[PDB]
């Protein structure tokens, strides 16, 4: 006594793995391709609603690193190649008598350059810094680039601040939010709410720490794959931000040259004053009550009669054993062997920091980067709102680990899963047709 | 308000139809994903056309309820279930559903098509 | 003639909704075109669906004139008056029509399932 | 099958129009063929829309047949003769067959609102 | 310079050469709306 | 510009003169160094 009745637009919904569009309300980061945002961003909570999520299966972190990556090479390709500056070069020490901890740091190499001529060259001199010019057998060095790719000059009227960019789903599609504290990344969410397109979300390329980045408002949430799988890294969102001002002190000179027709080549000039190291300040007791948040939520994880260490990393290169960051367009190096020190049983530190001229973002291998310097003295003040953790029977020792940057992505959109719409189906009903 | 009634009653939710609907519709790959919307779109719209429900939001046929795919009382499908749960329940019967409703369809045109014949 | 009522009355430019219905269907940024004017096309009639049109050129319904919005009467406006005209006297109103054309349908397709299940 | 019954007569092929219909909608270029195909498929519903067939895949319509486009009798056309043989029959007249079946429908929904304004 | 001479594009960009094959003469091109507008 | 020679003076396998053993001056990682490098070569490759 029952028929079937066909029902279209019933909210019901399954998981997808589709493709999401840019929006955003020159710099690296500006899209063409891209959609001003709503100025009025719709969320629409569902009521006795609780669903599965899974971070560490979330498709939009494949999407937004291949975003991310194919923005970065669009915005660099129509820019100064640099192929005539892989030439041998003939360095001596900048500042021969110094006793800081810049002794050495900087060399001043000289190599013959062609010109915009054919015909004519140019010996020219410029400083680097020690991390990018190796030596070869005054001493002959190479760039090291010349080890595994071309260098291009990024462009330097492109800004590299991070804009936050907004994920939005297409027509058919929609995003849901867990929006509940203490959700650990993974299993039922029963406070899910519908959403159009996500927040912003910063290309913030860092490793170790996680800047700027969404805070834990209950409490501090450790996020692993399985908590007891050493081979998986620990997102460890925090509750209270830290304040991190870090600084390029110096006071650097910037030349440039024109290299070839319409190709320039921007280059560290002379210093203006003392040489100083760059360096970050982080407050020791804000620091402090971190690492007792962490190791509270660490023991409770782990059990309480465990004791936990803190150590700095024990290798890899230098964007995994460091932290890295970039303030302006100036890519930073820091130590960080002040903050992982400590072992738990139960006013200010300064990091040392250096500078890399030519970086290899996003472990790409036969690829490379030459960023422009930038004039003066630089100082930046971000906030650590999340750390990385990767474990080593008695004591656990906990290392930085890090090392890429889709967990850096997953750390934000953990939060968020794209359904789509299934708005047919059926049901049974007392109703028959004519 | 867009799928605010997912949580709710199917009976109270079957009332909410409008605003999926019309929020079914709303650079390669942004190309590529809008083509694809406007295929399942229209994969749905003609899926209703051969069922003769182009132009509804709630049909009913002729096709008989087995009572082996589900054998809760209305009452309990309507008030005491979410259209999740529903469609979850019968995941393993729905292209079943699908091809009875398109041979009623077929039977019911041709039936048509024989009464429209008589003077 | 594509457009070629578009100056005449109201009235007479009634029956030519036929031309301009088969004309409206006749590198990327050319497939991005292509595009956009489907999705434009598969919205008004998804808008005409949701109001229970079908496919009709014509369709009438039960949603009352309320006059507030055009207190002209219907000699005035169908004789001497354009299309032109008429649409953009009526520009403030068209998103309140909309709405009370769905609820309408809604209530419609409601009202005629509960007739349907009278034995 | 698909086209399965295309070797078969028009009668036993007109049984077999569901299989054939849902098949329609199954780097740049291939999306320009997804669009084109789009295209043809919303090109083949407005056709149907004009006509006033938008809403089932067997139509019948107004128009009476001319006799000149063929004087076959209808037990030839349909138990004998193929569809293909159909088409080549003739694929002299569709031009004025749609163009008819235009002015049948536009005369059939005039007629229709005013049936509908006598209180 | 500054007998030596130097290309007027040198100190601008590199210079490409048109190829020969390609003529320029203007062909009046028609501009075409889209379906739908 | 390549300078080569014949790879095998001595065969009477139908390949006398088929490789040649080729050098020529290249370049390098570098732009200020080069280096001289000997390979062999068809002769359907190489053409005098
Ligand atoms: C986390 O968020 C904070 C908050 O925004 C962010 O700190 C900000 O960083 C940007 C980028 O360095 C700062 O913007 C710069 O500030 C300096 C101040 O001296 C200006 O001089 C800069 O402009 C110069 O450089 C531009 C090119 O980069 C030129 O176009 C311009 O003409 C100038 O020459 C630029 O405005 C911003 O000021 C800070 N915020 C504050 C409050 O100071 C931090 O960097 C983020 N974390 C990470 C890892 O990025
Ligand atoms: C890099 O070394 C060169 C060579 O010593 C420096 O140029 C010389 O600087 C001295 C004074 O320090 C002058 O007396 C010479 O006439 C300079 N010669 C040339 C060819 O420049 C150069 O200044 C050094 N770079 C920096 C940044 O100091
Ligand atoms: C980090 O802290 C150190 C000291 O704790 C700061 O160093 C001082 O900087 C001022 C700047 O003019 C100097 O006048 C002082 O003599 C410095 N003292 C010492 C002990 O270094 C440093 O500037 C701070 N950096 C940031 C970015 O805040
Ligand atoms: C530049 O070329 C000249 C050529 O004689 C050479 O003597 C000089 O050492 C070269 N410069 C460098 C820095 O190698
Ligand atoms: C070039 O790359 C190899 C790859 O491991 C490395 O071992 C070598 O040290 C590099 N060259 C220099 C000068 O460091
Ligand atoms: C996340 O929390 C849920 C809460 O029940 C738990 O079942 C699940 O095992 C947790 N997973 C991890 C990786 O902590
Ligand atoms: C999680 O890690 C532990 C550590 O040994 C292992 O025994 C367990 O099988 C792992 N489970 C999964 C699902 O990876
Ligand atoms: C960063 O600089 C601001 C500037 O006033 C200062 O107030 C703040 O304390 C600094 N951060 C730390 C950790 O000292
Ligand atoms: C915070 O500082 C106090 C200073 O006595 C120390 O005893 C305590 O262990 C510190 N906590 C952490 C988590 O480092
Ligand atoms: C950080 O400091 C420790 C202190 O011993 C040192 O061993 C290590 O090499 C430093 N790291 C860098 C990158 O300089
Ligand atoms: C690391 O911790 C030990 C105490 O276990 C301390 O003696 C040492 O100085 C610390 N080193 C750094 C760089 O903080
Ligand atoms: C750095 O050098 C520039 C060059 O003109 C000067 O304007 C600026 O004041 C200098 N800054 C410091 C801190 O010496
Ligand atoms: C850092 O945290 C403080 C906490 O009040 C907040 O006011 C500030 O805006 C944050 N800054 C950044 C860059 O996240
Ligand atoms: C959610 O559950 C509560 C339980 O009392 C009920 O009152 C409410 O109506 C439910 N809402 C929905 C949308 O299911
Ligand atoms: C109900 O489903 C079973 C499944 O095998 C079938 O045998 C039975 O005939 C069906 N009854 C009706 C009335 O559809
Ligand atoms: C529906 O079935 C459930 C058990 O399946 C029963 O408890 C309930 O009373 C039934 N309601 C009606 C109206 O038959
Ligand atoms: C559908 O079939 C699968 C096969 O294992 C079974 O696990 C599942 O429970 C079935 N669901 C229904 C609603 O019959
Ligand atoms: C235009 O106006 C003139 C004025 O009398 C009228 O005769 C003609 O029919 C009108 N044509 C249209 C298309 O409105
Ligand atoms: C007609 O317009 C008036 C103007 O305020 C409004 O109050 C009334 O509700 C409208 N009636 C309908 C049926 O739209
Ligand atoms: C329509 O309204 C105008 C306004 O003045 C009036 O002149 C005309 O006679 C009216 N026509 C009818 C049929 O009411
Ligand atoms: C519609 O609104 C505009 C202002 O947005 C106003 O100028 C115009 O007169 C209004 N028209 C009607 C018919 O209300
Ligand atoms: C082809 O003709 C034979 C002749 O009897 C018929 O049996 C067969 O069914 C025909 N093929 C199809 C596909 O109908
Ligand atoms: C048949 O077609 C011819 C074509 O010239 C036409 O003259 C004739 O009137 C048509 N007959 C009918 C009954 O439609
Ligand atoms: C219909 O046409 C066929 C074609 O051969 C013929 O055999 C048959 O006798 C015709 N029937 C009538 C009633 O004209
Ligand atoms: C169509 O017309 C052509 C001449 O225009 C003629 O040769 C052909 O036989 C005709 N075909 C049909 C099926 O009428
Ligand atoms: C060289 O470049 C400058 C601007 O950079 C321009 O004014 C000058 O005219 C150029 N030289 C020649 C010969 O055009
Ligand atoms: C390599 O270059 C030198 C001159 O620098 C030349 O004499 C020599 O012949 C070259 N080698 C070859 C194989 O051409």
């Amino acid at each position: 006594n029952l028929w079937v009745t066909v029902y279209y637009g019933v909210p019901v919904w399954k998981d997808a793995e589709t493709t999401l569009f840019c929006a955003s309300d020159h710099n690296v980061w500006a899209t063409h391709a891209c959609v001003p945002t709503d100025p009025n961003p719709q969320e629409i909570h569902l009521e006795n609603v609780t669903e599965e999520f899974n971070m560490w299966k979330n498709n939009m972190v494949e999407q937004m690193h291949e975003d991310i990556i194919s923005l970065w090479d669009q915005s660099l390709k129509p820019c100064v190649k640099l192929t005539p500056l892989c030439v041998t070069l003939q360095c001596t020490n900048y500042a021969p008598k110094l006793r800081s901890m810049m002794r050495g740091e900087i060399k001043n190499c000289s190599f013959n350059m062609t010109t915009e001529l054919r015909d004519k060259k140019q010996k020219v001199y410029s400083l680097f810094y020690r991390l990018d010019v190796v030596q070869i057998n005054n001493k002959e060095y190479r760039l090291i680039n010349c080890n595994t790719s071309a260098i291009t000059q990024a462009c330097p009227k492109v800004s590299f601040e991070p804009i936050p960019i907004h994920y939005c789903a297409p027509a058919g599609f929609a995003i849901l939010k867990c929006k509940d504290k203490k959700f650990n990344g993974t299993g039922p969410c029963p406070s899910v709410s519908t959403v159009q397109c996500t927040h912003g979300i910063k290309p913030v390329v860092s490793t170790q720490l996680l800047l700027n980045g969404s805070l834990a408002e209950e409490e501090v949430i450790i996020r692993s794959e399985n908590i007891t799988n050493n081979a998986k890294n620990i997102l460890v969102q925090l509750n209270t931000p830290v304040q991190i001002n870090c600084t390029r002190p110096s006071n650097n000179t910037v030349k440039s040259i024109r290299i070839g027709p319409g190709q320039a080549f921007y280059y560290f000039g002379d210093v203006l004053g003392h040489v100083r190291m760059a360096h970050c300040n982080i407050s020791k007791a804000t620091w402090n009550e971190t690492l007792g948040k962490v190791v509270k939520q660490l023991r409770k994880h782990f059990g309480n009669n465990t004791i936990i260490r803190f150590a700095q990393s024990s290798g890899g290169d230098l964007e995994v054993t460091t932290h890295s960051f970039n303030c302006g367009g100036e890519f930073f190096y820091c130590n960080t062997s002040g903050l992982f020190n400590s072992t738990w049983i139960s006013d200010s530190l300064i990091l040392p920091c250096w500078i890399k001229q030519i970086i290899n973002m996003w472990q790409r291998i036969g690829q490379a980067m030459y960023a422009p310097p930038i004039q003066g003295v630089i100082r930046c003040v971000s906030n650590i709102t999340g750390l990385i953790l990767t474990r080593d029977s008695t004591t656990e020792t906990f290392r930085p680990g890090g090392g890429d940057m889709r967990d850096n992505w997953r750390s934000e959109l953990y939060k968020y899963k794209v359904v789509k719409i299934e708005p047919l189906g059926v049901a049974p009903t007392r109703c028959k047709r004519r | 308000g867009f799928l605010g009634a997912a949580g709710s009653t199917m009976g109270a939710a079957s009332m909410t139809l409008t605003v999926q609907a019309r929020n079914l519709l709303s650079g390669i790959k942004q190309l590529q994903a809008r083509v694809l919307a406007v295929e399942h779109y229209l994969r749905d719209q003609q899926l209703l056309g051969i069922w003769g429900c182009s132009g509804k939001l709630i049909c009913c046929t002729n096709v008989p309820w087995n009572s082996s795919w589900s054998n809760r009382n209305l009452s309990e499908i309507w008030d005491n279930m979410t259209w999740l749960q529903w469609d979850k329940e019968i995941s393993n019967y729905t292209q079943i559903i699908y091809g009875l409703l398109e041979e009623s369809q077929n039977q019911q045109e041709k039936n048509e098509q024989d009464l429209l014949a008589l003077d």
